[PDB]
């Protein structure tokens, strides 16, 4: 909802930013996010 | 759960409290006074925070989210300037008086 | 550009009286570099005074907002229609200016001693345009309602014409006007012929309002009453022509004077420092 | 009998830098010389979530991946200083007098 | 001082001037400090007026909250937690009773129209628009 | 006598009004000095300030050309009265409030001023979409229906020129309007602002008549009192004010009959039928190019006056 999904080279940081994420996206801390479960969790077509 | 209200003269939708205190606050009102009951009686404020928890925590600190009083005056007025007026307020966050 | 005007002539009280009026404007005789004492405004025209000659002199010659006062010189800057200026309301009839209001330079009706510096530098009253037309109505109708009670005291009550004509209320500010109670008959005062110009305008008007609808529709004949419409129809043609010419001149000149003349236009007033960013318009 | 003056003092306005104070620990800075050109900034996180394999019969969440972006803010500040024209007509001249 | 048939329940509000503690973790946001720009914005014949500009653009580089702000100590309380009930004759000055002589009797028996100088927030009013501190407006 | 020669040596040279060129492809130093205009903003360092010529007295020159700088108006307004998603070049209308020391102003977009005209009885979709509550606009004016009835609404609204800069403030918004002068934007990259007036309110008067081609076609506003409420029509005309009042009486002659027919002027203050004022001059060749104003889901057609010179005047009554 305001997010693009391109096959970017994603820099691999080491932060613990998984903690309280699936509950934080449900309440709406993030203004715009895309949840990709299953086949959508892919480095998309160029 | 053993009763519906402790008074029906203000808790009802069209009661006496919703006669005299449930008024939609506007910045250009002709009295301009500050009523501390308007945080408890506004239907537009009791349903203002029905959005999710983190999106209430976000709008709690980011702005003067609802009904502040003017400090350093003689009588309490509701603010219109808001430039140097920084204050936080839990009474609109949780809707309970002490 | 060069905009300063250095008029050469003060002792300590006259200097200190000039310092209280160091920001307000005054009219200049000529748009030249070095001028003399007489060249400053309203000393040769307001010393019996009338509003029409002061208005003609004020719209005729150029104006200048003064800057500094020396022991012998008065360094003052003329105002041109090009660029913008900063003026201050340091006038003794105090009217609160607001932002983006047309300021009018009207000659002093509130007395000579209110706005003068007797060294005689007579400054003009710079007050906003709705207050200008309101005070002009409330001095003009006061002169009319004083002449009719010097003529016939049973017509108008003096206590009736001082409740309305002694109070101006623009934007909540209530102002009281210093009005002459004894103007004296046969003129000899301020506003004495402008109140007499209006009466010649009003008298020849129903003789001329019928003259155009006879000469030249149905909508224009319903809003007046019938009696003023069908009034005479028979007058001497040369006398009617003379009355028409005098009526037209005293219509056009009076209307150009009811336009307030030299009209400044402020943008940002600041009552913390009493300055208004104005320009000529 | 004279009027001595025993000194004419003034305060030295010490410079304050943002990178000299310790508020700059909480944010990493960058001199971006053309910021007014920028109309929208964006930073994009991709959080590939792991999952526990369960032996009890439950609806199993597959390989999830959150794509949350964060849009930049824009803060434009401006004060207003004044300078007399008499302090500029001398600045744009050349003097031959002490 | 006899009881009426009703029982009023007052509500006040109290300003508590606190002294807060702002924590903010290291390298939370990532600001983009632009360059300062001066712009002439008022050129009158007496004094030209410059308006310098500056633009920054912060962006948070974390996902959860990375700052917190608790009060530490009460510096003072500013409102007298007392009894100043606001009057509805200032809040609703258009409402009135039938008779005028009962109106100016009720407004004389209660403390009606005690002050009318300020009907809006004082800060908004320009320059030159009660000996105690800010009075907490009670509300029955 | 040589010091005075050195003084006049800086005061002699006028701006180059003409320049005999040989080729345009060479782009010489002289034609570059002819075309170059000094900027009103630069980076805050001594080199860029000295090269922009900001410290020069009266005008900008690195160290009279027809270019006068604009004078800006700064208005602290209620943030609920103004919508921040309006266009940059839109004319605003300050209401002279009745309270003596109010520090908050009351400005009005022609969309914001429209829902004063409606409530009490296209644009109305957009004017009701921008302002979800007209009751917070109806109490900015203390007595709107009273002031309209005795025909004193025109001398209480003064136009304050088009908007240029609007900082999005939360409680007490501050807006910047060019109250006189060249309507040019204030921004770090300087760009052009176009005066946006809504199309169903803007009525052209050169085409309503339908060989002398003048240079400047002035823009007029017209607060006129009708039976359905007052109206705000924006007139574009190439002729002077003495011509615009006569042609406005000619244009509104049926509406005077309508207002005399549907109500009767039983009082003396109902005689005035509106008043007009000049909002400023723009070029007649490229003016009033139509565009759109796209809000969230609806778009009203808008007319966009480019290269506007705001110069407002007092109201001239139409009768």
């Amino acid at each position: 909802e305001g997010v693009e999904n391109r096959p970017f080279p994603y820099l691999t940081v080491d932060a613990d930013l998984l903690s309280n994420l699936r509950q934080s996206a449900a309440e709406g801390l993030f203004h715009s996010f895309d949840l990709l479960v299953g086949k959508d969790a892919r480095e998309a077509g160029i | 759960e053993y009763r519906s209200t402790v008074n029906p003269w203000a808790s009802q939708l069209g009661s006496l409290g919703d006669i005299m205190y449930n008024s939609s606050y506007r910045q250009t009102a002709v009295p301009g006074l500050y009523s501390p009951c308007r945080a408890f009686f506004n239907k537009e404020e009791l349903l203002r925070n029905n959005r999710g928890l983190y999106n209430m925590v976000n709008e709690y600190s980011q702005r003067l989210g609802g009904h502040p009083a003017t400090s350093n005056t003689e009588v309490q007025f509701v603010v219109i300037a808001g430039t140097d007026v920084f204050l936080e307020q839990p009474c609109s966050f949780l809707q309970e008086a002490f | 550009m060069d905009l300063k005007v250095v008029v050469s002539l003060l002792y300590t009280d006259e200097i200190a009286k000039m310092q209280q009026r160091i920001g307000c404007i005054l009219p200049l005789a000529s748009t030249h570099g070095t001028q003399n004492v007489q060249g400053l405004g309203l000393g040769q025209v307001y010393s019996v005074p009338d509003y029409v000659s002061m208005y003609n002199y004020l719209s005729d010659c150029t104006l200048a907002v003064l800057d500094e006062v020396s022991v012998d010189s008065l360094i003052l800057t003329k105002i041109v229609p090009g660029q913008t200026y900063a003026i201050k309301n340091k006038y003794q009839p105090f009217f609160q200016w607001h932002g983006t209001g047309s300021l009018s330079v009207m000659p002093p009706v509130f007395g000579r001693e209110h706005a003068t510096v007797k060294l005689d530098i007579v400054f003009p009253m710079v007050l906003p345009t709705p207050i200008a037309e309101e005070v002009l109505q409330k001095i003009l109708l006061f002169n009319v309602y004083s002449r009719v009670v010097m003529q016939a005291p049973g017509n108008a009550d003096m206590l009736d014409v001082h409740m309305h004509l002694g109070s101006v209320s623009y934007l909540g500010h209530h102002y009281e006007l210093a009005l002459p109670e004894v103007p004296g008959p046969l003129g000899l005062a301020l506003l004495d012929n402008l109140s007499l110009y209006f009466c010649i305008m009003v008298t020849l008007l129903p003789r001329a309002s019928m003259r155009l609808v006879r000469g030249l529709n149905l909508f224009q004949e319903m809003v007046p009453d019938e009696i003023a419409r069908i009034d005479l129809d028979d007058l001497s043609v040369a006398d009617d022509l003379s009355r028409m010419r005098v009526m037209m001149t005293y219509l056009q000149s009076l209307a150009s004077l009811f336009n307030l003349g030299p009209r400044l236009a402020t943008a940002a007033y600041s009552q913390e420092t009493l300055t208004a960013t104005c320009w000529l318009r | 009998k004279f009027e001595v003056l025993l000194g004419v003092y003034t305060n030295a306005i010490q410079y304050v830098r943002f990178l000299e104070t310790a508020l700059a620990v909480s944010c990493v800075n960058t001199e971006f010389k053309d910021l007014s050109r920028m109309t929208d900034g964006k930073i994009q996180f991709r959080i590939s979530v792991p999952t526990i394999a369960h032996g009890d019969g439950r609806r199993p969440s597959k390989q999830r991946t959150f794509i949350v972006v964060k849009n930049c803010h824009k803060h434009h500040i401006s004060t207003e200083m004044e300078l007399s024209m008499l302090d500029l007509e001398i600045l744009h001249s050349i003097p031959e007098t002490p | 001082k006899i009881h009426p048939g009703v029982a009023m329940t007052v509500v006040r509000t109290d300003e508590i001037l606190s002294e807060n503690i702002l924590f903010s973790s290291r390298a939370s946001t990532s600001m983009f400090i632009g360059t300062p720009n001066v712009s002439r914005r008022e050129a009158r014949v007496d004094a030209v007026t410059f308006e310098v500009h500056h633009e920054m653009a912060s962006i948070d580089t974390g996902l959860s909250y990375s700052s917190t702000m608790t009060p530490a100590r009460v510096a003072a309380i500013t409102t007298d937690m007392g009894i100043h009930t606001q009057d509805f004759f200032s809040v609703f000055p258009a409402e009135a009773f039938g008779n005028q002589q009962v109106n100016d009797y009720i407004k004389a028996k209660v403390g009606a129209q005690r002050n009318g100088t300020l009907l809006r927030d004082p800060r908004t009013y320009l320059a030159g628009m009660l000996c105690h501190g800010q009075q907490a407006t009670c509300e029955i | 006598r040589r010091r005075l020669q050195r003084r006049i040596a800086g005061l002699l040279p006028p701006p180059a009004r003409r320049l005999n060129i040989s080729r345009g492809s060479e782009f010489t130093r002289d034609v570059r000095g002819l075309v170059e205009e000094h900027a009103q903003a630069s980076s805050l360092s001594a080199a860029a300030v000295w090269r922009a010529g900001l410290l020069a007295p009266g005008e900008v020159a690195v160290a009279w050309s027809g270019w006068r700088p604009p004078v800006f108006g700064d208005f602290l307004i209620h943030a609920s009265s103004f919508n921040n998603a309006e266009a940059t070049g839109t004319p605003l209308f300050q209401f002279k409030q009745s309270d003596p020391f109010s520090g908050v102003d009351a400005v009005f977009t022609p969309l914001s001023l429209f829902i004063l005209m409606n409530h009490g009885r296209g644009l109305t979709r957009m004017a009701n979409l921008l302002y979800d509550s007209p009751a917070t606009l109806a109490d900015l004016v203390p007595d709107f229906g009273r002031l309209v009835a005795d025909r004193r609404f025109h001398n209480f609204i003064t136009p304050v020129g088009p908007l240029v800069e609007n900082i999005k403030s939360t409680y007490l918004n501050k807006i910047t309007t060019v109250v006189h002068g060249p309507v040019v934007s204030k921004a770090i990259p300087r760009s052009t602002v176009k005066v946006t007036v809504p199309q169903e309110a803007f009525v052209d008067l050169d085409a309503w008549l339908s060989q002398p081609c003048p240079a400047d076609a002035r823009l007029y506003v017209a607060l006129t009192y009708e039976e359905a409420g007052p109206r705000f029509t924006f007139f574009q005309s190439s002729r002077g004010h003495c011509q615009i009042m006569n042609i406005l009486r000619i244009y509104y002659s049926p509406s005077i009959m309508h207002r005399y027919a549907v109500v009767q002027p039983l009082h003396i203050e109902e005689l005035t039928f509106g008043a007009v004022a000049c909002l400023g001059t723009f070029s007649a060749t490229d003016g009033w190019r139509r565009s759109a104003f796209n809000y969230r889901g609806s778009s009203l057609p808008v007319v966009e006056i480019d290269s506007f010179y705001s110069n407002v005047s007092d109201w001239e009554v139409i009768l």
